[PDB]
């Protein structure tokens, strides 16, 4: 039986954590919906995040939330990512300028037992790409250029993602401190 | 800290066949019959009442709040009895217990008492289904009313829907029963001090349940035994979320926890009544 | 559907020329204090224990989360007596009492029974500040001591710092209570017999206080009296912010709620005390 | 003594709703400070604001939320205005496209009792500034223009701003709805 | 016949870059903090009691005056503990220990074990004040709790505060521990077979103290060694007013006194521990 | 609070008459034979060392100062014990004795066994004047010889001056009287258990007494009898100037206090012991 459950309601982030975390047979898998807070902050809301996800599944739960600061929008969306790849789809491409693209993707993983709230943050530097490319991966990865790569999170596949994303430096720190 | 499933498995057979070992049997273990557990009847009471049933629960407890509705008009509490009736035990939610895995689990085993806190006649129906037969106790007429000899009890703690004076549900009754003196209340304590029990589906928020067991232990103290005699007749507490704190509170009371597996509930407590067999 | 200060100070005058009105006191008269209420105190032990205080909150109740740090570590509940007696009752605590309006409006008067539920010396303190003297009636042991002719008893019903074997923190301690056999439990349910209450600062969360307003019905319901005459010896519940269930549930026990004015929580407590003279 | 208790921790709200609804003898005021869920949706934000504030003083509760949707941005922010005027403060004149300047300026109050959440939804057809004008007023009043109208809610009085405000609207709805 | 500050500060160096000095503290190591003596606690008993303070000192030594005090009444001694908790770790007396010389100066060497006999956290807390962190061992649950692994142990050789039952005041409690057997006793004893101690603002007054190194001698004398090696290991005696009779009964027991100057009390034992480093 | 001369008379017929009370004699029972007690001993002391008698008691207690005279030359204790031989034991200290009223009341009655706590034949002495004859036993050789078949024993419980090794004055003797082991030791322990004592001319002011009645309750309170049956055998503590903190002490211990008439000592003695015949 497992010991630590990873809840997410995308099912596109479930296939992704358990291509690299799962073989491992201490991590189960939960799908409860949670209720994030406003802040563009991605630190308060990955945190505020973990503590409404052990109020609903009562065990030592994971819990996953991101981040796209851009600098032409002084760091908007930040943690408001959800709703504007929902309102502004690839016209998200159209509203930056052409000249100052660059933006960071974070994204932050936060584990709580019951007792205690450890966030874990990974970071990639890169640039809005002029429009969207690539069919592969899921919400906003058609936009996304990674810094020295040329290519988007669309047109890479799994494998190659994770080499640039946030969650390839967060699986290895996420199995060494939970023994996964 | 905490035993699992394989653990606990060698240690509920010698208490079986010793036939020492009890099941309690809570509002959970009828959740696979898409039945109301106590979150969804204080949704069901606040649309009664007008409210919304998020501003309804922050203004008391699940006691209290049955207390205000129960006092709101007069004839309010016989109208929930006969509407918990019609969907607690109807005929949908019997087609949902014979192919419930739970509940074949739990009649294949030749059990003498089983005690349950939930208002359906969902476990005493179980025994119907798989060709035993139970005897209902709730008042003090069933416990002097005629039985047959070798005959599973099952007592209902909280009351039966048929009998709408027994159920416990709001307030004023939880306080008429701290005196501990209702008939199924002198019959647990009396069946606590011989025997194991095996909680199913049930989380200790009951204020008089939790008493009993207190009361228990100031028996246990004051009779002096040893570290080691004191320990031995231990209780079993499965369940799939239990939290920090609760765990701990219960090692006190002689009541060892079992965890299960939360990814499927119905299948985990399936193979712990199988384990018993 | 509840009182507000002019319409209760009429009531509350006749009580107390009478002699039979007496004051209850809670964690919210000790507040401007500058004192942790029943939530700073969970912030603190979940500090001590490694917990972050929002998750420590919910794997329990009040009683369940004191139970839990009680028994964390050998002699972890003196240590909690003992940072208590030192915060609570520190020297900047007593020189916000004798410019305190709440204080000097109840000592003020001249009771001659004072209840509280809160562990410091503000109450009985508050009586030494102005000139009059009181006598603290905690144990058994005060009970039966000496005290003087006419002076006000103040019953610390929870239990006194001083006395580190009466404070009811945990939940232990509470069950140990619903037996309704301390000297605190027998004199309360005699004062009740006779006397007007006055609950100031102090909200119904306590199951044991409860519990003794509910056999106290038990005693009017089965004495049979009229609906004009079991209706007459009210008691009496200030609060700025009760909900919408909670006034309801009191009204069966002849408990009425005068509604203060939450926008200045001291002012309008002290203008109560003040209109009782 | 007050019967209903308005709930702001902005200073600048407090003095409009005492310009019109002040002298009310049946309107208290409190300063509790609650957090807003994530979502772009005024309905779905102001009516989880007054459950959440009903918690924190337990008195019958008027609570205000607000929106910015803006026509160039698919309508963002909406009710995530409050991140975006702390990032963006004038460069949101320069992200949106001169030329399709249009926005809706709404609001809302919602009243809880206790039992039942009321949702009163005012709304005011605007357009963003070329750039930002005026002094008067507070948050986001400098940037937009009502229809019809040449000068901002900045440019102009507090007797002026609220003939054209969501608010103005909203003190009759609010006066007749509780008697106050 | 006796050293001088100077003279002993080469024979404390060589014992402490040997890790075999463990300081012993008494009640004169917290007159700085504005704590009483020995003698302002009988001023304050005899104030409870109705005893002129010059009249009360003239019954009895300090263990029986105690004795008197604390079989007065009930609960009596319980009072004065929680009393002695508001005026020894006051918040004035936290303040006036992180500016003083001699909790700096004690705080500033490595020590492993320090030794006292006051009921007080201000050892202890000197420790935390320069960053270090102490380990608090009293009872027999502390010495079998959890602790770091390189941590200076406090050994509170008479109790501490925060733990009642382990205060010794009263002459049955000093009778309880002529037996040896409480943990700081066995302690105590077994560091003494070992280690050099130096004796800071305590006056040999504890008849139980005195017993111990009696008995060490007992060990010394069965062992008939020379004269040279008998006389190697030696403790010292920090000591402003030593009269003339004790220092000659402690040279039996192998006890060196050193004299501090008498015109600045804190000034020249901060002296003698910054000779240390 | 305290017996009077007439209210102790028939409690003190009955234990006499069943053997079962047993005499403790102290230093103030050879004062009517002018000799020194605890303080003109010091004044001696004082003057052979160099020192104002003044002066010298306050460096420390009674027990310390002889420590401090025995070991400031060689053989100096075996002086002092060949000087009280010629001053206790004197011809003319021999012909107040047996016109003493207190010595001939003594030897009136027919005892079994009395101890003594004073280095002087003048209880044994007494018992030769009147025809009886006695046994003094001080050392383990005195028990093992031999006696007469009913002859009163007198114990010498801190040593006699024909035998200079049993003396205890100095501390380190007293000291090595903890271990509650010396020969007069285990035979008051067994004494202590059965028979009830009169204290007469004592005063508790020996640290090794007082911790023989310490541990004699530590055997009665563990035997857990009733309020009735541990206060039922009494031992009696003859005084002229008990104080008002010392009386209470004793109480705890079995130990009633008979008030005498202090105008004249020597016969408030002599007619407490005629009552008793
Ligand atoms: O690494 C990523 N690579 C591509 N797209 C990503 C990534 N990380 C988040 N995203 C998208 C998903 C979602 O549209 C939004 C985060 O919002 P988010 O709240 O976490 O998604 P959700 O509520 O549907 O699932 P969950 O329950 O786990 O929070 O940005
Ligand atoms: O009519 C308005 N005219 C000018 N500015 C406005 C208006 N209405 C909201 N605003 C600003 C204020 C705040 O920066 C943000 C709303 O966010 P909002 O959460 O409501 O402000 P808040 O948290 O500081 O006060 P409150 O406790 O009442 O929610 O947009
Ligand atoms: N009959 C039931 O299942 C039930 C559920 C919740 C509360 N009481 C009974
Ligand atoms: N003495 C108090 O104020 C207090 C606070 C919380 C709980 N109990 C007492
Ligand atoms: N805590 C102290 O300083 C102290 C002083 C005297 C006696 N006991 C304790
Ligand atoms: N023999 C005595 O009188 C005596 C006096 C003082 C001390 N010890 C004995
Ligand atoms: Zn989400
Ligand atoms: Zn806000």
């Amino acid at each position: 039986a497992p010991t630590w459950f990873y809840n997410t309601t995308n099912s596109e982030k479930l296939r992704e954590l358990q291509h690299v975390l799962g073989g491992s047979a201490k991590l189960g898998y939960l799908t409860a919906k949670v209720t994030e807070i406003l802040d563009v902050d991605l630190e308060t809301v990955i945190r505020a995040k973990a503590i409404a996800a052990y109020r609903a599944v009562r065990v030592p739960v994971i819990v996953e939330h991101g981040a796209l600061c851009i600098d032409a929008l002084n760091g908007l969306p930040g943690a408001l990512v959800k709703p504007f790849w929902e309102s502004l789809d690839t016209r998200l491409c159209e509203v930056i300028p052409a000249g100052q693209r660059t933006a960071r993707a974070r994204g932050a993983l936060c584990y709580c037992d019951g007792r205690e709230r450890h966030v874990l943050i990974e970071e990639t530097e890169g640039e809005i790409a002029p429009s969207a490319r690539g069919t592969g991966g899921f919400h906003w990865d058609p936009i996304f250029i990674p810094k020295g790569q040329t290519r988007t999170f669309a047109e890479m596949s799994l494998d190659e993602k994770l080499s640039f994303s946030p969650l390839g430096r967060l699986h290895t720190r996420l199995r060494t401190e939970l023994g996964l | 800290t905490t035993l699992t499933l394989s653990e606990a498995a060698p240690l509920l057979k010698k208490e079986f066949r010793e036939g020492r070992l009890i099941p309690f049997l809570g509002a959970g273990f009828s959740k696979p019959l898409k039945l109301p557990d106590g979150s969804q009847l204080i949704a069901s009471l606040a649309k009664t009442l007008g409210f919304e049933p998020e501003l309804f629960d922050m203004h008391g407890r699940f006691e209290q709040l049955a207390e205000f509705f129960a006092i709101s008009a007069p004839n309010r509490l016989q109208r929930l009895v006969y509407e918990m009736s019609l969907s607690f035990d109807s005929a949908e939610a019997e087609a949902l217990r014979e192919k419930s895995p739970m509940h074949r689990a739990l009649a294949a085993l030749d059990w003498r008492t089983i005690y349950t806190t939930n208002y359906d006649k969902h476990v005493e129906g179980a025994l119907r289904d798989a060709g035993k037969q139970a005897a209902v106790l709730a008042s003090f007429a069933d416990f002097q009313g005629p039985r047959a000899r070798d005959v599973c009890e099952v007592i209902k703690f909280h009351g039966t829907l048929d009998q709408p004076d027994t159920i416990v549900l709001t307030e004023s009754s939880y306080f008429q029963r701290m005196a501990l003196d209702a008939p199924p209340d002198q019959r647990l304590r009396a069946d606590l001090l011989a025997n194991s029990f095996l909680f199913i589906g049930y989380s200790f928020s009951d204020t008089n349940i939790r008493y009993i067991w207190y009361r228990m232990n100031q028996l246990r103290e004051q009779s002096q035994l040893g570290v080691k005699h004191s320990q031995a007749r231990r209780c079993f507490f499965a369940t799939h979320g239990a939290g920090l704190v609760q765990p701990d509170i219960l090692q006190q009371w002689n009541i060892d926890v079992i965890q299960l597996d939360p990814t499927d509930k119905s299948a985990s407590v399936a193979r712990l009544l199988e384990s018993i067999a």
